[PDB]
């Protein structure tokens, strides 16, 4: 016959575990549709050679759109 | 939710956001007058654009 | 490709042609023929899926080009400005240089797992490529210390040219 | 630097006029807001530090270290609304008080453009400290810890202020770029020796030293939880950044008069180290295992080589993230058992699943196995101390047994074993322990991925 | 605390078979040299010196120094085996119980229940049983720790709680 | 491994008692004590146990080896060891 | 809970202070 | 560029799904090891596929892929090398791998944490293909310390038992000190050959690597359990069968010697480090299989016999051979782990019970164990045709044929009839011999768990070496021209090694007087080395803690020197300046003196 | 508590300067401490005495 | 009585009062918000979104640019047959040295 | 609870002066 068994409390850490988990993907999969997406919507830039008579801007000089984004606003 | 005692406690929330505003808008405040030389370091200088008034604002 | 092929040499690719003398049938060439139609398909069908959504809107991008700057050992002595510029016109010439090991560095590992186990004679003109980089690395920029600048980097190049050339003249006699 | 120095200060009229209970998530929230901002300092370009102004400037190696302090904040708060929700607001308020008090002079300290702004600021971290660890320490002998600490970095700090000006008097403004630019090799006379001793000793003290380490033990182990994470994450890191701030006007030499410092660092890592495989304490073993660590950054600075200082940096941010999780770790028992003896709480595995799984990978990173920015950090000072001397290795190596040793020994000694008899108070761990602990070890690993950023100025 | 002389040989006999078995391995042989063992034991029963036992029992177990196997056999789930405590990691504590979530106590109903029977029967007997032990302590303090059974009637044996409350040595 | 109730274990007890020919293959009562009833010696009382020993598989302790004295005993101690209850 | 008198303290140097000393480590004088 | 790039890797990344399913903890929380076993059953027969590719042509191929780090000078970046090694190496670690999750979900059925046990598992499977394919030296530290640390955790499986702690940290401490070489190797390869791929190493000539490769022959002694460092293995016991049976049999413990076999064209230019792998490895088969015969546990034994068989590959690695101690791996990798299973069947069945007194019979009773483990012994003695002799008689063959160390040849051929002689021990006490297990037998082995997990091993061991070494290129040259006297040693040592060693075994049959020869009192007690080792050095380096270091130097002297006698100065001080007298007559004549000193003796005036 | 009193902090207020102590301090702390400056010293001074007129093959040492 | 005082306050149970505890605060709905909020404002916020923002800045230490750069130097400098390095950073001619 | 100083701790600076001495023990 099966008979009890004693073990230490676990919905305590089965709760943590499942609130990291989930919520960690709150904004974790949003931006990882996002990363994605932004790669398979317009893609990376080209190295080209500078037109003549124009300066680049400061945030040209990249390849990632959201490295460019990054550097187009923010710094 | 009686809005009275809603901004009551808070209303502290908003400090730190308009601190960083602040600091923020301090930044730019404080190099202005650091600006001194501009278009004058020789990798950055260029022929200013017709309508452009400054290379780094 | 996306790198020129002199920077980084390749030579021709020389492959065998299947010569089947057991007339049992081989596997390796039907598991490619499987993943061919079964992995490499999709995953190329997919790639073209994209490659024709990224040329909907392809966006530039160039290299900031720097212009040329009088470097230490014209600066003005005691002048930050000039010497500002300078010690930066140094400082971006050592990682152009770090790049420029890098790939001889790189070429020189690249030769040696080509070559299989005769990369002894096949890299032997590579092996004096990295000769003629490497030691120039050390008496051009090694030993400098973790706060490394150009002064310090010129002072080194000043001892050089007063140490060889001491012992030049004088067994020139 | 204005958009993060006033946001810090500003924490401090909300905190005093937040609503009772309101203090802990209000100020935790925006603390947190606040590390997001500092995130942004990440971004170095491949020259010249960013210079924003005259008043502050932030290179390679203050940023990773900034961004430290500014993620350190939410977890000594979060790590602190339990052993101090039972006394009243008002000095549950001013904790509150000191701690974004002492965050202020670290931020002000480590993007200092002057020599001697730093020095205020970075001394002036120990008023802050000291109110900390007297306060609300929890045992009699912090009273005389806090004079330990107080007095032993005293001695210290006022040679280098004495260096300090006399460089004012002797070469103009001590800015940290002017400084770098403008340098004078340093003669081998008496005098310049003296001069080496007063701008070094300062900085060596505080990290530990061998001699010099006696009040790690007094402070780390009396401190409060929320304290005791800073004397041991960022200021012994004060120490460490002042060093490579300050060795450049010292070549050449430090080249020469860096062996007795050099030897006793070396020598006294392993002696350390030996002590922490034989301590009591749980708290004394973490801080004398931070001594260790931390010896090696002092050996890692006095070479100048880039390696060196490329692993330094590296070493110092790792360091200081591991010893503040083992230091909750600490804390997590000393609510249950009430005392920081080692071998009374044995056996933890058993009751605390989760709370050992936490012990565990804390205690590996600490072990320093690749890829973990500890490995990294002291891997590199490997190849610059043998490129120094080949000796090195058995030095260095030596002390990776005995790193190895005492790190599983205080795992293995508290979590693994029979769960002891006698004590029937430990409960489920608090979501507060395992989210915090949480927050400590991920970055970490987190960090694993790009180590670029915290690899430092020289790289 | 006192060990008898008797009690001692009772002991060396007991290595001494274990140690022999081991030797032997082999039962056929076991049982021989045993019988052999055991008939070098009978013949010194009957002397009136104790001064001769106490000389026989050092050279004796000088030799049983000598002969132990340098690899004795022990059973697994004994002091040296390869199954000592290797069970204990599983076994938790009782009381670990109180901790539960009450979703997980719901979760077994009638076993908590019957906990609670025994919690309050160890609370009700609690003080009857301390009032036992204090009233026959050994003047001078207790002479040793053997418990006093339980005396009277309706009550239970002092200090039972955890000798009854053990984990089992098959937790799982 | 499969359990084992008490049942199982007199039976696997009183069988090694009986095969002590020193006893009396027909006089084993379930409280036959060793000294009064058998009339074996101490010596041979020890034998007892390390013949029980092998038979369950596990160390008697010496100190609760001489406190055993009747069958029952020797049943109810391997039973507590193995938390038998049925 | 413990208090200053019991905790280790100075060398035994007289036996009445040895005495007082085994006490400390509940332990007797004579083996102490 | 064939699919080559991909099905390697592949293999690695899909290793890792079992792992990244359990961090979810919703996953297969029910039937978690079939999950991870069907798992690596998928890997092997994907990672068959680029064996036969390197098999019909020879491909060995580099990725590169994503760049981590740009040092400096040095490139630090993800790079797994395809060569010939990892190319096979990684089904035949796939394969017991996958031999023992069948046998784990048997012996450890019962394990209420056996979920958790298969997750260690994969984490220990997935540091080895790290360690196996590694470019770069860091990588190759990646996967060194990952099978270091998780021998820890899972030797410490039954963390309640006191002495597994011991061992699970005596396992670190010996390891530990292995990597003290493999960091030693790294620095000088970055300081003086400047890289740590193994590309510009060998390229970048190294040919004098005196503290390299001693560094190198450390880093392999601490791993591998060689003389100097064996110990960690026997005790490496005391953990689960299955632990015990992939780990510690073939494939943890295999990564010490694996390094050397990566670095040989750069080891064997150095001949005075080859006679030092020599000097190790000739010791190392005698000691660890001198105290083979003499023990008792069946683990002991069995793992006794691994540790010689590592003496083996490393005394053919100084002699310009280490494709076929490469090889050696191979075919000591199948049986040697099928006798851990095997004796792991009789474990369990037989009531946990690992004393070889205390079975006997079970060859009519175990008839499919019993094949096995005669299999396994006659494959593990090198017996003509079959695993063991397409590797072990070649080696003997080769190591004598060669300008060696006399020494080296006389210890290898007795190891080797020593090898046969603890074999028959195995056999004879725990199946030739009168049943001698408790009266409730309960031994059984129809589980089909442990019926197909053994005879996978079973058919592979048969064949093995056969197809192995017909199908592998030549790459090494085999001598021919060889006298006859040390052509049949390599199976004339181990006939006597089966001869004399059953005659002294069998002879506890006789009913003979008992006496613990000095020799056996040597050989039984592991040869007095953990006597010494593990009580000696560990007292002293203790005891130096807490005498000096902590007492005397720490808190008694460094803490009297500057804090205190300071303090005691300005206490003494400090009294003399307060202590006065309060008299008006004593402080004025203070002040006349003070007056009379400045006036004439200070000097100020002039 | 008592062990950890003794072992940690009634010691100190215990300890007495004893010759034996004396050495024993002075042995097991500056001892190394001198002994590794020499040898360390000795590897250097024959370490730069060597790449002085060069005496030392670093062809391929750069990244120091 | 030795002085006025209190005995040693026992240690209270967050859990024995509200099981859904999570150690943050006593008083439960505010405590709940705290796992809320320092979660909220913790991993998603910062730890995620800080990652993926210092995971994708613009060219740090000016990595990229310089390999590129170095490149073409290369292909300019193969072509004509001088070493691919000078020995030399600073011009030799445009030097003077104190005789 | 956080140690506090008691009167033991007290009286130590209790005295007419930090630091005994025979002189000022009067
Ligand atoms: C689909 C997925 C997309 C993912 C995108 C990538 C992740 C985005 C993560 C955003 C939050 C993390 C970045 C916080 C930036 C904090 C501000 C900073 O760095 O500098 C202050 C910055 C820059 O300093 P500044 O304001 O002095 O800059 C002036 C110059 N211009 C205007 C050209 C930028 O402040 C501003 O840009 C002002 C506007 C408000 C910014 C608010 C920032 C926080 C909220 C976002
Ligand atoms: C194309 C892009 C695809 C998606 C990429 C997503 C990210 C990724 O995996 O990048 C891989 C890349 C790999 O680079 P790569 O050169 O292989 O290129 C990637 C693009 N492909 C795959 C197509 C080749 O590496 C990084 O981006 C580095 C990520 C580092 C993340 C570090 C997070 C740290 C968080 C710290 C929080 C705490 C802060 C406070 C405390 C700090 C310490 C004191
Ligand atoms: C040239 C070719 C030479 C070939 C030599 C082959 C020798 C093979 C080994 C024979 C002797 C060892 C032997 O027979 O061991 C098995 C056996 C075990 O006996 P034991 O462990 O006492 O267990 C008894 C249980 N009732 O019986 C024993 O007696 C065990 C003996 C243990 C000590 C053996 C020492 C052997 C030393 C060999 C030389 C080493 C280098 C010098
Ligand atoms: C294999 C290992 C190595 C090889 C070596 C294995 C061990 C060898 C041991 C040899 C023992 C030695 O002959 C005798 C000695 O030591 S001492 C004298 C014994 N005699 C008395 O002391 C007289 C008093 N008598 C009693 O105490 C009881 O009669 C007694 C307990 C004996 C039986 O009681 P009964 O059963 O009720």
């Amino acid at each position: 016959k099966r008979l009890f068994i004693i073990k230490p409390s676990g919905f305590y850490d089965r709760r943590f575990l499942k609130l990291m988990r989930f919520y960690i993907l709150l904004t974790g999969i949003p931006v990882a549709i996002g990363i994605t997406l932004v790669n398979v919507f317009i893609g990376e830039a080209e190295l080209a050679d500078i037109p003549e008579g124009y300066v680049p801007e400061h945030w040209e000089y990249f390849k990632h759109p959201i490295s460019r984004w990054i550097a187009r606003t923010f710094y | 939710m009686n809005v009275l005692q809603i901004v009551r406690d808070h209303w502290v929330h908003i400090l730190v956001p308009v601190g960083f505003v602040f600091g923020c808008y301090l930044d730019r405040r404080s190099d202005e007058k650091l600006t001194a030389f501009r278009n004058k370091s020789l990798l950055f200088k260029r022929e200013l654009r017709p309508n452009e008034e400054v290379t780094w604002k | 490709d996306s790198w020129d092929k002199d920077v980084y040499p390749e030579p021709p690719r020389r492959t065998p042609a299947p010569a089947p003398q057991t007339s049992l049938p081989n596997p390796v060439t039907y598991l490619t023929k499987i993943f061919d139609l079964l992995v490499d398909r999709p995953v190329t069908l997919a790639r073209e899926f994209i490659e024709q959504q990224h040329a909907k809107n392809r966006y530039y991008y160039y290299h900031r080009e720097f212009r040329r700057v009088p470097d230490i050992t014209e600066c003005e002595e005691k002048d930050i400005l000039c010497m500002f510029e300078a010690e930066m016109q140094w400082r971006r010439d050592y990682k152009v240089d770090q790049e420029i090991v890098n790939i001889i560095q790189e070429r020189l590992k690249a030769c040696q797992q080509r070559e299989g186990e005769s990369y002894r004679q096949n890299c032997a003109k590579e092996l004096e490529q990295f000769t003629q980089v490497s030691k120039a690395f050390q008496d051009r920029y090694s030993d400098l210390g973790a706060h490394y600048s150009a002064r310090k980097c010129l002072a080194k190049q000043k001892q050089r040219m007063l140490a060889e050339r001491k012992a030049a003249k004088e067994a020139a006699a | 630097m204005l958009k993060i120095i006033i946001p810090t200060t500003m924490l401090l009229p909300m905190t005093w006029m937040s609503k009772h209970n309101m203090i802990w998530i209000n100020a935790t929230v925006h603390s947190l807001l606040i590390s997001l901002i500092s995130l942004s300092l990440l971004n170095q370009l491949g020259e010249n530090s960013l210079n924003f102004s005259l008043t502050f400037f932030s290179d390679s190696l203050s940023a990773p270290l900034l961004v430290l302090t500014t993620w350190l904040l939410p977890l000594m708060l979060m790590a602190s609304q339990s052993h101090l929700s039972k006394e009243t607001t008002t000095r549950k308020k001013l904790y509150i008080t000191m701690l974004i008090l002492l965050q202020l002079f670290l931020i002000m300290t480590f993007t200092a453009t002057e020599l001697i702004l730093f020095y205020i600021l970075f001394e002036a971290t120990l008023v802050p400290t000291l109110i900390i660890i007297t306060r609300w320490g929890n045992q009699t002998e912090r009273l005389n810890a806090g004079l330990y600490f107080l007095f032993y970095t005293l001695a210290g700090s006022l040679p280098l202020l004495v260096a300090l000006v006399y460089i004012q008097n002797t070469t103009g403004s001590l800015n940290f770029l002017i400084i770098h630019y403008w340098s004078h090799p340093l003669s081998n006379s008496w005098s310049n020796i003296f001069m080496w001793l007063a701008c070094i000793m300062a900085f060596m003290v505080k990290m530990p030293l061998y001699g010099l380490h006696l009040w790690l033990p007094k402070a780390h182990v009396e401190a409060p939880i929320a304290g005791s994470m800073v004397l041991a994450a960022v200021l012994l890191k004060l120490g460490g950044y002042g060093m490579m701030r300050i060795t450049t006007i010292l070549n050449p030499l430090t080249n020469y008069m860096a062996y007795p410092f050099l030897m006793l660092s070396m020598w006294g890592m392993i002696m350390t180290s030996s002590i922490c495989l034989r301590q009591t304490d749980l708290k004394s073993l973490i801080a004398y295992s931070s001594v260790s660590h931390m010896a090696l950054v002092i050996v890692a600075i006095m070479i100048q080589t880039p390696w060196s200082f490329m692993g330094a940096t590296a070493l110092m941010i790792a360091h200081g993230l591991t010893s503040s999780m083992l230091f909750c770790l600490a804390n997590t028992n000393y609510e249950r058992v009430h005392s920081r003896t080692m071998i009374l709480a044995r056996g933890l595995q058993t009751l605390l699943p989760l709370m050992a799984t936490w012990w565990l990978m804390a205690s590996l990173t600490n072990l320093a196995l690749p890829p973990s920015i500890n490995l990294i950090g002291e891997l590199f000072i490997i190849t610059a101390s043998f490129s120094w001397s080949n000796i090195t290795i058995i030095l260095m190596g030596m002390n990776m047994m005995i790193t190895a040793l005492y790190s599983l020994y205080m795992l293995i000694t508290t979590q693994r074993g029979k769960y002891t008899h006698h004590i029937n108070n430990i409960k489920a761990s608090f979501t507060r322990e395992n989210a915090l602990m949480a927050l400590h070890i991920l970055p970490l690993l987190l960090l694993t991925l790009n180590p670029k950023m915290i690899l430092g100025p020289l790289y | 605390a006192y060990l008898t002389h008797q009690q001692k040989v009772l002991r060396l006999y007991k290595r001494a078979l274990r140690h022999l078995e081991s030797w032997c391995v082999h039962r056929d042989k076991y049982r021989y040299f045993a019988c052999l063992m055991r008939a070098r034991f009978d013949e010194h029963k009957n002397e009136k010196d104790m001064v001769k036992a106490t000389q026989l029992l050092r050279q004796a177990e000088e030799e049983f120094w000598y002969g132990q196997h340098p690899q004795p056999y022990i059973f697994p789930e004994s002091p040296g085996g390869t199954s000592y405590e290797r069970y204990e990691c599983y076994k938790v504590p009782e009381w670990c119980l109180d901790d539960w979530h009450p979703s997980e106590k719901a979760m077994y109903p009638d076993y908590f229940a019957k906990r609670e029977q025994w919690k309050r029967l160890r609370r009700e007997s609690w003080e009857r049983e301390v009032k036992q032990l204090q009233e026959e302590t050994p003047p001078g303090g207790p002479r040793t720790e053997a418990l006093p059974p339980a005396r009277k009637e309706g009550d239970l044996p002092p200090l039972w709680w955890h000798i009854v409350t053990r984990p089992r040595e098959r937790p799982m | 491994a499969p359990p084992l109730t008490l049942e199982a274990i007199k039976d696997r007890v009183l069988y090694v008692l009986k095969l002590y020919d020193k006893i009396d293959p027909e006089k084993l009562s379930v409280n036959s004590h060793f000294m009064k009833d058998l009339g074996l010696d101490s010596l041979d009382q020890v034998e007892i146990i390390m013949a029980m020993e092998d038979e369950f598989g596990f160390e008697i302790p010496d100190i609760d080896a001489e406190k055993l004295m009747c069958p029952q005993e020797i049943v109810d101690y391997i039973a507590d060891k193995k938390d038998v209850y049925e | 809970h413990v208090t200053k008198d019991m905790f280790p303290g100075p060398y035994p140097k007289t036996p009445e202070e040895r005495a007082a000393a085994a006490k400390k480590y509940n332990m007797r004088v004579e083996d102490y | 560029m064939n699919p080559f790039a991909s099905l390697t890797l592949t293999t690695l990344i899909i290793l890792t799904i079992p792992i990244m399913m359990s961090n979810s903890n919703i996953y297969k929380t029910n039937l978690y090891p079939n999950y991870v076993k069907t798992t690596v059953s998928y890997a092997f027969t994907l990672s068959l596929v680029p064996l036969l590719m390197f098999m019909h042509t020879g491909q060995e191929m580099i990725i590169s892929n994503w760049h981590w780090m740009t040092l400096q000078t040095v490139e630090l970046s993800l790079s797994f090398k395809m060569d010939y090694f990892s190319v096979m190496f990684i089904p035949v670690a796939l394969f017991v791998t996958w031999s023992i999750m069948e046998f784990s979900m048997w012996y450890m059925h019962s394990d209420p944490f056996i979920n958790r046990f298969f997750k260690y598992l994969v984490l220990f499977l997935i540091t080895m293909m790290i360690l196996v394919t590694a470019n770069n030296l860091f990588q190759l530290f990646i996967g060194w310390e990952g099978v270091g640390i998780m021998s820890f955790l899972l030797i410490g499986w039954w963390h309640g038992r006191t002495d597994a702690n011991t061992a699970a940290l005596q396992a670190i401490l010996y390891n530990r000190i292995g990597d003290i070489g493999f960091v030693l190797s790294m620095a000088w390869f970055l300081t003086h050959s400047n890289a740590w791929d193994l590309q510009q190493i060998f390229m970048l000539n190294n040919e004098c690597p005196n503290m390299p490769l001693i560094g190198l022959l450390l880093a392999a002694a601490g791993k591998s359990a060689q003389f100097g460092l064996h110990p960690w293995l026997p005790s490496a016991m005391e953990g689960p069968t299955p632990v015990s049976a992939l780990l510690h049999s073939s494939t943890m413990v295999v990564a010490g010697v694996f390094l050397l076999i990566r670095f040989y064209p750069l080891m064997e230019t150095n001949k005075l480090v080859q006679t030092m792998t020599l000097c190790l490895g000739a010791i190392t088969t005698l000691f660890t299989a001198l105290c083979a015969i003499t023990q008792n546990d069946i683990k002991k034994i069995v793992a006794f016999s691994t540790s010689s068989q590592l003496g083996l590959m490393m005394v053919t690695i100084g002699i310009n051979q280490p494709h076929l101690a490469f090889l050696h791996i191979c075919m000591h990798a199948f049986f040697k782990a099928m006798l851990f299973m095997c004796s792991g069947s009789i474990i369990h069945s037989l009531n946990d019970e690992q004393d070889i007194r205390k079975m006997g019979g079970l060859y009519k009773a175990m008839p499919f164990t019993t094949t096995a483990l005669i299999i396994g012994s006659l494959a593990l003695t090198g017996m003509p045709y079959l695993t063991g002799f397409y590797s072990k008689d070649l080696i003997i063959e080769a190591v004598n044929m060669s300008y060696t160390n006399a020494w080296a040849l006389l210890m290898t051929l007795i190891a080797t009839s020593l090898t046969a002689a603890y074999s028959t021990r195995i056999i004879f006490f725990a199946f030739l011999g009168k049943p001698r297990f408790p009266p409730l037998v309960l031994i059984n082995e129809n589980n089909p768990l442990l019926i197909n997990s053994i005879k996978r091993l079973l058919i592979g061991s048969i064949f093995a070496g056969f197809i192995i070494s017909n199908n592998i290129p030549p790459m090494t040259v085999p001598n021919t021209t060889m006298p006859l006297y040390m052509k049949m040693t390599a199976l004339i040592v181990t006939i006597m090694g089966f001869m004399l060693a059953l005659e002294l075994n069998n002879t506890t049959y006789y009913l003979k007087f008992k006496y613990p020869s000095q020799t056996y009192k040597f050989s039984n007690m592991l040869g007095y080395y953990p006597s010494i080792m593990h009580r000696l050095p560990t007292y002293h380096n203790l005891s130096m803690s807490q005498k000096s270091a902590s007492s005397l130097l720490d808190l008694i002297w460094l803490e009297t020197i500057l804090p205190k006698t300071t303090s005691f100065i300005q206490m003494k001080m400090s009294i003399m300046v307060s202590n006065q007298k309060g008299l008006i007559k004593l402080y004025f004549l203070s002040f006349l003196i003070t007056i009379m000193i400045s006036m004439t003796l200070f000097n100020y005036h002039e | 508590i008592r062990w950890t009193y003794a072992r940690s902090a009634n010691i100190y207020p215990n300890f007495r300067p004893t010759p034996k102590t004396s050495l024993l301090g002075a042995l097991f702390g500056i001892g190394p401490l001198f002994f590794w400056y020499y040898v360390f010293k000795t590897d250097r001074d024959k370490k730069e005495k060597l790449i002085q007129e060069g005496k030392l093959d670093q062809t391929f040492n750069i990244s120091y | 009585i030795r002085l006025q005082e209190d005995p040693d306050p026992e240690d209270e149970n967050l859990y024995e009062k509200n099981p859904d505890s999570h150690g943050y605060d006593k008083d439960p709905i505010v405590d709940l918000w705290n796992m809320r909020v320092v979660f909220f404002f913790g991993f998603s916020i910062v730890l995620v979104l800080g990652s993926t923002f210092v995971a994708y800045l613009p060219d740090y230490r000016m990595q990229e640019w310089a390999r590129r750069e170095a490149e073409r130097l290369v292909k300019y400098r193969e072509a004509n047959g001088l070493p691919l390095m000078e020995s030399n950073c600073f011009d030799p001619n445009k030097i003077q040295l104190p005789e | 609870r956080q140690w506090q100083p008691d009167v033991e701790w007290a009286e130590q600076f209790g005295g007419a002066v930090m630091y005994p001495t025979k002189e000022t023990a009067h």
